[PDB]
């Protein structure tokens, strides 16, 4: 047990927490529309978007009680098995995510690197097993917090979930295994095969240059959303566990980044309502087709 | 030149298709109204059958 | 003197034209100005049939009402169970490029064709339970663009060489040749007694001929464009085509002239299909705008619109029964409407 | 019934000027584009002009430019073709060729088999 | 009591969907070329040719036993990766015809989204004859001047290679009139003896595939 300080952390984790639920919700429903047509018109894509969405839904589902808990000043208010269970969803997911979008990095470069060379690769099936693979992995990778205590009761008044200070050996390690394959192998592979994707498309002649710059600016969106997002909240959590496999019989670390340790966790939640933003709407066809779906709903059910 | 035997052929249909018998459009439109009045009960998709007589549904 | 023969046609084509006018009384819109409006048609997808890869040209309807062939440009002819949506025969053609398929009055023999400019007639019933090729009429120098049975034995065939034909299938040889046509001709539609079929081409002119004779008994102008669809309505005495020129136009044998025009201001594209409902009070037109309207062949009223394609209408027909349209699309998808 | 009649052809001494003129019947002449085509003695069908169904979009092969003009009037359904300073290679039957469908920007009307919607032609002789 | 025929239909539609998907995966990897001309030998209505470059299959096919009026059969080839039209590059006005032809294929609605692989083929015989006529038929010949981005081959006056541009511009135009992105126009020259002509097709179908790519997987 040691010191920690919440000025901030019951107000602007949850008021981040409140936008993305609001805007993420509706954005998410509407993505996983437009990847269940895709995939109904025989599109790969469609099935790894679905996936995406699905993740992101699931996540914005379980933030209502960690508003509530940052509501109490890290106060759990709730029994040890939701502890589990929920925590579990709030970093699972986190990963799944990432998961997911290099798997849309890695689809694309085949598709237009190199057409005409794997199809199998390329089918609704092998998707869907990739999907089930993807899943079944991160959910068995990240099981380790599911044998152990994730709700402790420090003196200092919080009642902690999946969070202890200082914390333990084995949550250093999954912390390190966490940051370094769950997080930097998938977004080397996305700036990989969007490093791909581009020199395919400076080779392309059928493609204006303004396309190309089009192409190119949402590579590096891409990219650069995720990183954006995902890249304090890693720093803050890897020197934590140097700090700790360094010296465990100590807490200055924490006293100081304690208060950017859960800014960051929010700012993770912008990524799942980034997702659906950029893998739907930046494009034309998905946006033709939600914009005809809610138009077609509304107005239909007014009837 | 070469189109002597089309245009012969041509004036041989023509001839043949001129002398026919022809009704006036009012019998022709009558019965094609008569038809339809007759047959207006026998029509699954003018008048639709109940849900326990369609075969797809 | 090919000046004189040019006179000569154009004083037959000018006595033709004041024949036709003195027998046209009154107009159908006149006549049918009193009878009551058939109110809105409003149809219900019931199937949708999968699993052809890519566009849908041709489908024919079989005599039981219940049992369907489509023809796709992939290479394959499927015979549908239209009720249970089962797949009951695929037949691979040796031409991907097939333009039309017909299924046999019998339930025996389906046939096939397209730009290989062949008519394969394939055999549904062997002993083994195979689809074989039963014959391959050759003989058209133009690409084969519709097939109708006569019977088991007898088919008719349209071509883009501006010749239709009846073939003889045990023979292999073609008894009888129909010549008059300018352009390729498009569709056929056999008369409900089988003496007579129409043509239409793509020379805006729509001919009756006899089957047995060979010749053309009646010549049908009208339309400004090419002919895409041809129906002979269920009496026999009165068929619509559709064009090119965005109009669907009741013809009658008797009257030798144009009936009724099936026209909207704001359809401007080409007709592809018309077939009518077993009353004849309807007629179902396929339209390059991707959905099918439903027209009242009396009144010249739309009473209803098939939309639910999401491509080109390539094909449309009706049970013999009348309790189902079937509509096909470059979507490569077949769906039953009620 | 679509019909295309060609009138004002004739003998015209090299260096002279005619003006073709094809009068059409049958149906909606503002939604066609039009074209007139010429079949020289000895040569096949070869194209000359191309108007769009309101005149706005003018084409003439290469041959013909600047000496050739086409125009034509939406109200009395007539296709005007205005010839200047005649050669002997302009010696040929000039046709009025419709385009077949209508609303459209492709034609396919230059065949030497039966085109429809293409009148008999008048003779220029030079 | 007649379910045997019931689960009878159902086995046979489990044959035949397993066909289908065979078949399908059998369609998706074989890329339908149209041949319109104005070769048969380079490597009944319609005749078919399979190739195979870098183990991908292409079936090409030129129509043969058709009149020359092709506005109705022309619409059964709108899902072929690419259109083949072969040009004799230079007695009628044939370079016009092609052009008008060319116009034709590339307004048509239907053919609205399938790019053209363009041959201009002859130039031995267009070299031997501009040395030595084509300013009898473009007038804009005779004051066009060969464009700086453009290959200097080895051994041919600017007279040759400004006639083969100037047709290749006469193509472009056509192609460019439009400007919208849904079909490309990819101009090649073509010699009596070549080799590398399957090479270029090949090419031109990766990138035809490879736009389509970009399309599909929501990244244009
Ligand atoms: C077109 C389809 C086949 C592309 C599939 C790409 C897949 C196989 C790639 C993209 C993302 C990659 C995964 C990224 C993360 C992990 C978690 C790690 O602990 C094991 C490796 C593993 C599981 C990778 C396996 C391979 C992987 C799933
Ligand atoms: C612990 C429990 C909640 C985990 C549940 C994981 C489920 C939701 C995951 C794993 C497998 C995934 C499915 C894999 C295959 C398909 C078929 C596809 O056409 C639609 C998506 C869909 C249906 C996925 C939906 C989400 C999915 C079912």
């Amino acid at each position: 047990g040691c010191h920690v300080d919440s000025r901030v952390d019951h107000l602007f984790p949850p008021s981040l927490y409140i936008f993305v639920i609001g805007v993420g919700l509706p954005t998410n429903c509407l993505a996983l529309w437009a990847a269940y047509r895709q995939v109904q018109q025989r599109n790969e894509l469609g099935v790894y978007l679905m996936n995406l969405s699905i993740a992101d839904l699931l996540y914005i589902c379980t933030l209502p009680l960690w508003v509530d808990y940052f509501l109490h000043h890290d106060n759990w208010i709730h029994g040890p098995g939701s502890c589990k269970l929920f925590g579990f969803i709030f970093y699972t997911n986190i990963y799944i995510s990432i998961a997911f979008l290099c798997c849309i990095s890695v689809d694309r470069y085949l598709a237009v690197a190199h057409p005409l060379r794997f199809a199998r690769l390329r089918r609704v099936k092998t998707a869907v097993a990739v999907s089930s693979v993807v899943w079944a992995t991160e959910l068995g990778a990240n099981s380790a917090p599911l044998f152990h205590d994730e709700l402790f009761r420090d003196r200092y008044n919080h009642t902690f979930c999946f969070e202890k200070f200082p914390m333990e050996g084995w949550v250093a390690w999954m912390n390190l295994y966490r940051v370094f394959v769950g997080f930097l192998f998938p977004w080397a592979l996305m700036l990989l095969s969007y490093r791909g994707i581009l020199r395919a498309v400076r080779g392309s002649v059928s493609t204006e240059r303004q396309e190309k710059a089009k192409i190119k600016r949402l590579a590096l969106s891409l990219i650069a959303i995720v990183l954006v997002c995902f890249a304090p909240y890693h720093v803050l959590l890897l020197s934590r566990s140097a700090i700790y496999l360094g010296r465990p019989w100590d807490c200055g670390f924490e006293e100081r980044v304690f208060s950017a340790y859960h800014s960051s966790l929010a700012f993770t939640s912008l990524n799942c309502v980034a997702d659906p933003i950029l893998y739907c709407l930046v494009n034309e066809g998905a946006r033709s087709d939600v914009a005809k779906a809610l138009h077609n709903l509304l107005r239909f059910l007014a009837s | 030149t070469a189109s002597i035997a089309q245009a012969r052929k041509l004036v041989e249909q023509l001839k043949m298709e001129a002398n026919i018998d022809r009704i006036k459009v009012s019998k022709a439109a009558a019965d094609l109204m008569a038809y339809c009045e007759a047959h207006a009960k026998e029509d699954p998709l003018l008048t639709p059958v109940p849900a326990s007589e369609n075969p797809f549904r | 003197e090919l000046d004189q023969l040019r006179q000569e046609a154009e004083q037959l084509k000018n006595q033709i034209r004041d024949a036709r006018k003195a027998c046209a009384d009154a107009t159908l819109s006149q006549i049918t100005n009193n009878i009551d409006p058939v109110g809105r048609i409003q149809m219900r997808t019931r199937r949708t049939l999968r699993g052809h890869l890519a566009k849908i040209y041709a489908m024919h309807w079989g005599t039981d009402s219940r049992l369907l062939v489509s023809a796709s440009q992939d290479g394959k002819l499927i015979i549908w169970d239209s009720y249970t949506t089962n797949k009951v025969h695929a037949i691979p053609l040796r031409s991907s490029w097939v333009m039309t398929c017909a299924y046999a009055p019998s339930g025996n023999y389906v046939a096939c064709g397209g730009l290989d400019n062949i008519c394969s007639i394939y055999n549904l019933k062997t002993r083994e339970g195979n689809v074989r090729v039963s014959r391959e009429l050759a003989g058209h120098t133009g690409y084969l663009s519709c097939c109708r049975f006569l019977d088991d034995n007898q088919i008719v065939t349209s071509s883009g060489d501006t010749t239709c034909a009846l073939w003889d299938i045990e023979t292999g040889q073609q008894t009888t040749t129909f010549t008059g046509h300018t352009g390729d001709v498009m569709s056929l539609s056999l008369a409900p007694d089988t003496r007579l079929f129409v043509s239409g081409a793509c020379d805006a002119s729509a001919k009756l001929w006899d089957v047995r004779e060979g010749m053309c008994r009646q010549t049908f102008t009208g339309h400004e464009s090419d002919i895409n669809a041809i129906c002979f309505f269920p009496n026999g005495n009165a068929f619509a085509t559709g064009s090119d020129d965005a109009t669907c136009r009741l013809f009658d044998l008797r009257a030798d002239q144009e009936l009724m025009t099936y026209s909207h201001d704001n359809i401007i594209c080409g007709i592809t299909s018309v077939s009518f409902s077993k009353s004849g009070r309807l007629l179902l037109a396929g339209y390059d705008d991707f959905n099918c309207n439903v027209w009242d062949a009396l009144k010249a009223d739309r009473a209803g619109v098939l939309a639910g394609h999401d491509n080109r209408v390539s094909c449309l027909g009706v049970t013999d029964d009348g309790m189902a349209v079937a509509t096909g699309s470059w979507d490569s998808f077949l769906k039953i409407w009620n | 019934q679509v019909q295309l009649q060609e009138s004002g052809g004739g003998l015209v001494q090299p260096g002279g000027s005619l003006r073709l003129s094809c009068a059409a019947s049958g149906f909606t002449f503002s939604n066609y584009k039009m074209n007139w085509v010429r079949q020289a003695p000895g040569k096949g069908l070869e194209w000359v002009s191309d108007i769009s169904q309101s005149g706005a979009s003018i084409s003439y092969t290469g041959s013909v430019k600047g000496r050739f003009t086409i125009s034509r009037d939406n109200a009395k359904n007539t296709l005007y073709l205005q010839m200047n300073s005649l050669k002997p290679e302009d010696t040929a039957v000039y046709y009025c060729a419709r385009c077949p469908a209508p609303f459209t920007r492709d034609c396919f009307d230059v065949t030497s088999t039966t085109y429809a919607y293409r009148g008999q032609g008048t003779q220029v002789t030079v | 009591d007649q379910r045997n025929e019931e689960k009878a239909q159902r086995e046979a539609n489990k044959k035949i969907e397993k066909q289908l998907q065979k078949d399908k995966q059998v369609y998706r990897a074989t890329h339908r070329l149209l041949l319109l001309g104005a070769i048969v030998k380079q490597m009944s209505g319609i005749f078919e040719t399979k190739f195979q470059v870098d183990k991908v299959n292409f079936h090409m096919f030129d129509v043969g036993a058709q009149r020359d009026e092709r506005r109705k059969w022309i619409q059964c080839f709108n899902d072929v990766t690419a259109i083949i039209f072969v040009v004799a590059s230079s007695q009628t006005n044939r370079l016009q015809a092609a052009l008008k032809l060319f116009d034709s294929i590339w307004n048509n609605k239907w053919l609205r989204d399938t790019s053209v692989i363009l041959f201009l083929n002859k130039q031995d015989l267009l070299a031997e004859k501009v040395l030595a006529k084509i300013e009898d038929y473009f007038p804009e010949f005779a004051r066009y001047t060969t464009p700086e981005d453009a290959t200097p081959e080895p051994g041919e006056d600017p007279r040759v290679t400004r006639a083969k541009y100037f047709i290749r511009d006469e193509f472009l135009r056509i192609s460019t009139a439009s400007g919208d992105g849904r079909h490309y126009c990819y101009p090649h020259f073509t010699c009596a003896v070549d080799t590398e002509n399957i090479r270029r097709v090949f090419n031109d179908c990766r990138d035809i595939i490879q736009r389509m790519h970009l399309r599909q997987y929501e990244l244009l």
